RNA sequence: GGAUGACCCCAGGCGGUAGGGGAGCGUUCCCGAUGCCGAUGAAGGCCGACCCGCGAGGGCGGCUGGAGGUAAGGGAAGUGC
RNA sequence: GUGGAGCCUGGGAGUGAGGGCGCGAGCGAUAACGUCCGCGUCCGAGCGCGGGAACAACCGAGACCGCCAGCUAAGGCCCCC
RNA sequence: CGUGAGGGAAAGGUGAAAAGAACCCCGGGAGGGGAGUGAAAUAGAGCCUGAAACCGUGGGCUUACAAGCAGUCACGGCCCCGAGGGGUUGUGGCGUGCCUAUUGAAGCAUGAGCCGGCGACUCACGGUCGUGGGCGAGCUUAAGCCGUUGAGGCGGAGGC
């Protein structure tokens, strides 16, 4: 039994027990939130148009973090253009608790 | 056919 | 006072050579060559971060297409159908369904044909 | 001639690839049937001085 | 969630009667089967397509005046070493090469494309030696 | 237990002795001796002495048994180069490097 | 480079040696040559206003 | 917004050579120093997949090393290849 | 019409070999990746990105960073793709 | 080095103390292995620290149907570390070194074998604008003189 939820402009297949890293949510660690549902699947199959009305996926925010560093580097030849930028992406870590059909 | 001559006659040098 | 190079330059060179581990020949052993390699490497990374978004969407689309023709329609018709039906599940998830949950994917194909 | 010269330095790889044929072949040796010492075949044994059954040489 | 990548599957063998079919229009499909893009779990960096057996490849058909006008070409590396062979003659001498050349050009270049080409088994005449693999008759 | 000998500053060029050293790496002390004896190279003379001294070390200092000894490791490292002038034509002076080797032989015991 | 002990001679010809062009070895581009804008003896004093 | 550089919110700009401007990092030296860190290990060296910083860099840790190093704030230049 | 508009007074510049394309002329031969002016544009400095097989200046479009999300532009949708 | 006038280098460091390694062993010797000295001996005299290029030995992964500025993105395999990371790279995707000079260079245009160290916008005086302070119809001293011995005053000539 799975749901397809939308958070952070992206979509994910989630199941009870799943830990999911998503875009940083304005919510305190430990608290719970409700993610929109586009689709339910497994036994019963209900199909959003786009989201299904009754449904929600309960998730507990484990905490907040920053991604391991990506070095974004820019270079242009014969022009002495070089840029070095350090990027760590904020995320939120979620525990999928249950699917509310 | 005889045309110009764009280089002098060559000779080898000596590095050191 | 005199402020000779001292420690500074070596440290900056090790910074670079450390970033160049794995590179071929002098590209991981010569500072000069390493630095050139890393320039290109950084531009590739930027560009390919970009291309990865494209590369994966292409794969999803190819996969979705195969699964569609199994039910007697093509990708383009399928996507139009979903649009008329207002089903907004992206191609990443669509392709996952197409492989992992074929019956659900079948249902999506139903709504697709029905919306037209 | 016009003094040909190497256009690029040979890489550590490329120079060492050339030398993939440079290993020595160990001396081929057989036991002398008299004193059992190891010597090349078809040579008078330099340890006991024997060859073809007989004493030939002073060692 | 990350994208499904399949573990190695048992590849499917397939049989196609080439008789009466158009050279290029058939080749197009044979390639797709080779790439396995008909499979919903397609992966671009491994061989996961079908094995394709083709019979009666001598009875492939072609439009226009291509029997006399289509030229297959070969350069030997020697001066003046460009040999020219028309379709008609290729069919008369090595008919399977007709279908083989067409398909090969519609496969990716590189190590994988070469492997996918080897999974193509083309024969002149109605018989093929691979009943051992029991290929599934395809209608295309 | 191991036993080592090193011949430092031998006036032969490293690449050349290594050829000879390669012949006896991993060999029994007995085979290495026979190999070295009929190896038609200058280096064989030097490799032999290091080898024969490490054997002596083993027996005398390290309580190891001659009949069990084998060449566990051997390698040639470069010493300082003796730099010499080679007069060429047209008043040109070249520099010859008369090179140097540090030869190591390490002996172990083959049990059973 | 003018206060350095070396001679003013041109160490080798301007052209056709296959080496870089140089003048005297007193030039700052040489090890042991003069130094370009190094310190010279100077006076750091200055008349701060008495009122201040 | 609040009281004023505290941080929050809403919005918009943010390709770039010659070149103009701004803000910083690090090197040597001085005041801070009759101090403080230091053989329970100074500087330098070699690792790190850890932490802080957009970055230049700064930490922390292990090994090496064996006698030096110097903070907050400022000052001055033989200051970064 | 509130715009990295505009005017005024000052500080610091760099530039004073341009180039392709479109249109309007001269020169040339109703030649030239030719030459010389005018209006415009791009490259220069956007040899960053998509298309044109490949290709500074043709078409599409002005790249602050990240995303294994969505829509389009030119161009494309038989296979390579 | 130059006939000569003249040119003109390189080359510092054991340890607190020589306690500078008796004696034995292999070796012609050099060199090493034990013993010994020392807090330390890869501080052993070719001696503090001992970076880099460069050469080697051992191990992990990998390579003999494959197309290249050597990377990068993805996935899989193997090895290691203890739903994670590190090493390696088989396949697939993308991909025209750096600097200089140019209208325009990957360019078959310049420079560079590679590494380390040296190496180029300063200082004085005057000007001009900005800026931080002091005093303001005024502002300010120069040389000197006294004092200090890393103490500061005096000095109005003169200048604006
Ligand atoms: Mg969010
Ligand atoms: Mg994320
Ligand atoms: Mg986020
Ligand atoms: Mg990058
Ligand atoms: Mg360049
Ligand atoms: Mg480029
Ligand atoms: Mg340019
Ligand atoms: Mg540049
Ligand atoms: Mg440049
Ligand atoms: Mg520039
Ligand atoms: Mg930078
Ligand atoms: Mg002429
Ligand atoms: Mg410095
Ligand atoms: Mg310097
Ligand atoms: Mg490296
Ligand atoms: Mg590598
Ligand atoms: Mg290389
Ligand atoms: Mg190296
Ligand atoms: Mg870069
Ligand atoms: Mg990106
Ligand atoms: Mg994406
Ligand atoms: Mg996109
Ligand atoms: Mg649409
Ligand atoms: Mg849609
Ligand atoms: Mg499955
Ligand atoms: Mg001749
Ligand atoms: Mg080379
Ligand atoms: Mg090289
Ligand atoms: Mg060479
Ligand atoms: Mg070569
Ligand atoms: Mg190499
Ligand atoms: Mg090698
Ligand atoms: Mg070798
Ligand atoms: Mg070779
Ligand atoms: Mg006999
Ligand atoms: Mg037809
Ligand atoms: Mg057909
Ligand atoms: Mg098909
Ligand atoms: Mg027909
Ligand atoms: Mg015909
Ligand atoms: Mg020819
Ligand atoms: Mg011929
Ligand atoms: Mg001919
Ligand atoms: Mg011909
Ligand atoms: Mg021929
Ligand atoms: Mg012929
Ligand atoms: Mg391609
Ligand atoms: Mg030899
Ligand atoms: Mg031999
Ligand atoms: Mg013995
Ligand atoms: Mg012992
Ligand atoms: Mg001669
Ligand atoms: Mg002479
Ligand atoms: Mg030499
Ligand atoms: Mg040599
Ligand atoms: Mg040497
Ligand atoms: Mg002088
Ligand atoms: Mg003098
Ligand atoms: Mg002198
Ligand atoms: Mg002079
Ligand atoms: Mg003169
Ligand atoms: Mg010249
Ligand atoms: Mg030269
Ligand atoms: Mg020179
Ligand atoms: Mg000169
Ligand atoms: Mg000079
Ligand atoms: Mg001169
Ligand atoms: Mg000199
Ligand atoms: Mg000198
Ligand atoms: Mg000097
Ligand atoms: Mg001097
Ligand atoms: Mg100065
Ligand atoms: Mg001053
Ligand atoms: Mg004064
Ligand atoms: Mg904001
Ligand atoms: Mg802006
Ligand atoms: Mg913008
Ligand atoms: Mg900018
Ligand atoms: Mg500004
Ligand atoms: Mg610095
Ligand atoms: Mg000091
Ligand atoms: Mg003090
Ligand atoms: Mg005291
Ligand atoms: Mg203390
Ligand atoms: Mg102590
Ligand atoms: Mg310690
Ligand atoms: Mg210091
Ligand atoms: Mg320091
Ligand atoms: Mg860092
Ligand atoms: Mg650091
Ligand atoms: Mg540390
Ligand atoms: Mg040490
Ligand atoms: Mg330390
Ligand atoms: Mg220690
Ligand atoms: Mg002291
Ligand atoms: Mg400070
Ligand atoms: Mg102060
Ligand atoms: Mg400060
Ligand atoms: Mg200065
Ligand atoms: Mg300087
Ligand atoms: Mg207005
Ligand atoms: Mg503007
Ligand atoms: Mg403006
Ligand atoms: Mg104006
Ligand atoms: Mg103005
Ligand atoms: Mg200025
Ligand atoms: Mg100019
Ligand atoms: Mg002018
Ligand atoms: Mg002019
Ligand atoms: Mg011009
Ligand atoms: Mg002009
Ligand atoms: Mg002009
Ligand atoms: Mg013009
Ligand atoms: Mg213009
Ligand atoms: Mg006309
Ligand atoms: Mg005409
Ligand atoms: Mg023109
Ligand atoms: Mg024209
Ligand atoms: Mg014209
Ligand atoms: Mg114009
Ligand atoms: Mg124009
Ligand atoms: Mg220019
Ligand atoms: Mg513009
Ligand atoms: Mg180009
Ligand atoms: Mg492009
Ligand atoms: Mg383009
Ligand atoms: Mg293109
Ligand atoms: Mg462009
Ligand atoms: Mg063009
Ligand atoms: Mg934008
Ligand atoms: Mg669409
Ligand atoms: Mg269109
Ligand atoms: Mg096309
Ligand atoms: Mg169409
Ligand atoms: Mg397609
Ligand atoms: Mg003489
Ligand atoms: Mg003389
Ligand atoms: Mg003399
Ligand atoms: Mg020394
Ligand atoms: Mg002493
Ligand atoms: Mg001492
Ligand atoms: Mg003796
Ligand atoms: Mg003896
Ligand atoms: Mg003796
Ligand atoms: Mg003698
Ligand atoms: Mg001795
Ligand atoms: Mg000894
Ligand atoms: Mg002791
Ligand atoms: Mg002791
Ligand atoms: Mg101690
Ligand atoms: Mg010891
Ligand atoms: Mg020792
Ligand atoms: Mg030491
Ligand atoms: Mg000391
Ligand atoms: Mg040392
Ligand atoms: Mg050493
Ligand atoms: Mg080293
Ligand atoms: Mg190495
Ligand atoms: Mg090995
Ligand atoms: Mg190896
Ligand atoms: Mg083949
Ligand atoms: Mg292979
Ligand atoms: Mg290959
Ligand atoms: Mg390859
Ligand atoms: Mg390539
Ligand atoms: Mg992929
Ligand atoms: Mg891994
Ligand atoms: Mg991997
Ligand atoms: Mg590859
Ligand atoms: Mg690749
Ligand atoms: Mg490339
Ligand atoms: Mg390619
Ligand atoms: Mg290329
Ligand atoms: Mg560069
Ligand atoms: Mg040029
Ligand atoms: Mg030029
Ligand atoms: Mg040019
Ligand atoms: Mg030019
Ligand atoms: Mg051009
Ligand atoms: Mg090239
Ligand atoms: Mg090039
Ligand atoms: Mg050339
Ligand atoms: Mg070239
Ligand atoms: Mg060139
Ligand atoms: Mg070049
Ligand atoms: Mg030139
Ligand atoms: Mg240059
Ligand atoms: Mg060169
Ligand atoms: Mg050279
Ligand atoms: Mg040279
Ligand atoms: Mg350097
Ligand atoms: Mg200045
Ligand atoms: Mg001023
Ligand atoms: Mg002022
Ligand atoms: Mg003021
Ligand atoms: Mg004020
Ligand atoms: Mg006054
Ligand atoms: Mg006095
Ligand atoms: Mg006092
Ligand atoms: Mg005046
Ligand atoms: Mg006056
Ligand atoms: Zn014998």
């Amino acid at each position: 039994m799975f749901a397809i939820v939308k958070t952070g402009g992206k979509q994910y297949r989630v199941e009870p027990g799943l830990k999911l890293r998503v875009e940083k949510l304005d919510a305190e660690p430990g608290a719970t939130v409700e993610l929109p549902v586009l689709l339910l699947g497994g036994e019963k199959t209900v199909v959003g148009t786009p989201v299904v009305e009754g449904a929600s996926v309960v998730a507990e925010v484990l905490g907040h973090g920053r991604g391991k560093k990506i070095l974004v580097s820019k270079f242009k030849a014969k022009v002495q253009y070089r840029r070095k930028k350090g990027h760590r992406q904020p995320y939120t870590e979620l525990l999928i608790k249950e699917i509310r059909g | 056919v005889d045309k110009g001559s764009y280089l002098p006659r060559p000779t080898p040098p000596r590095p050191i | 006072p005199r402020a000779k190079t001292g420690v500074v330059r070596r440290r900056k060179h090790k910074k670079i050579l450390k970033l160049a581990k794995g590179y071929w020949g002098l590209r991981s052993k010569s500072f000069r060559k390493a630095r050139e390699t890393l320039f290109a490497a950084g531009n590739y990374a930027y560009a390919h971060r970009k291309r990865r978004k494209r590369d994966f969407r292409r794969l999803w689309i190819v996969r979705i297409n195969a699964a569609c023709r199994q039910h007697g329609l093509n990708y383009s018709t399928f996507i139009h159908g979903l649009k008329k039906a207002g089903i907004e599940v992206d191609r990443k998830n669509l392709a996952d369904l197409a492989v992992r949950e074929p019956q659900v994917f079948a249902e999506l194909v139903e709504r697709a044909k029905a919306a037209q | 001639a016009k003094h040909p010269v190497p256009k690029k330095k040979t890489s550590k790889a490329r120079r060492d690839a050339r030398r993939s044929h440079h290993a020595l072949t160990p001396p081929t040796l057989v036991p002398c049937p008299e004193c059992k010492a190891m010597k090349p075949p078809h040579t008078v044994c330099p340890e006991c001085g024997y060859y073809a059954g007989r004493k030939v040489l002073e060692v | 969630m990350k994208t499904y990548v399949p573990k190695q599957v048992e590849p499917r063998w397939v049989l196609i009667d080439a008789e009466g079919k158009t050279l290029g229009r058939l080749a197009t499909k044979i390639a797709t089967l080779l790439r396995g893009k008909h499979r919903p779990d397609w992966t671009p960096n491994v061989a996961m397509g079908d094995f394709v057996v083709v019979v009666n490849a001598d009875k492939i058909r072609v439009t226009g005046k291509k029997l006399e006008q289509k030229i297959y070409t070969r350069y030997s590396g020697y001066p003046g070493g460009l040999k020219k062979i028309p379709l008609e003659k290729m069919l008369a001498t090595h008919p399977e090469r007709v279908l083989e050349h067409a398909v090969k050009g519609m496969l990716p270049k590189g190590p994988l494309g070469r492997r996918l080409f080897k999974r193509l088994k083309v024969y002149a005449g109605p018989d093929h030696p691979h009943q051992a693999q029991r290929p599934e008759k395809l209608e295309v | 237990m191991e036993a080592k000998a090193i011949a430092r500053y031998v006036r032969i060029s490293p690449r050349k002795v290594r050829l000879v050293v390669d012949l006896i790496r991993g060999k029994s002390l007995e085979e290495a001796r026979n190999i070295l004896r009929y190896t038609n190279k200058r280096g064989a003379y030097f490799v032999a002495k290091v080898l024969e001294s490490a054997a002596a070390n083993a027996v005398n200092n390290h309580d190891m048994l001659e009949d069990r000894l084998y060449v566990k490791a051997a390698y040639v490292d470069e010493g300082p180069a003796l730099k010499r002038v080679l007069p060429r034509a047209r008043g040109r002076a070249d520099i010859i490097k008369k090179r140097t080797s540090h030869i190591t032989v390490i002996l172990g015991e083959k049990h059973g | 480079r003018g206060e350095v002990a070396y001679s003013g001679r041109k160490i080798w010809p301007q052209k056709h040696t296959g080496r870089a062009r140089h003048g005297d070895i007193g030039a700052p581009i040489f090890v042991g040559g003069g130094v370009v804008f190094g310190p010279k003896p100077r006076d750091y004093s200055y008349t701060l206003p008495k009122k201040v």
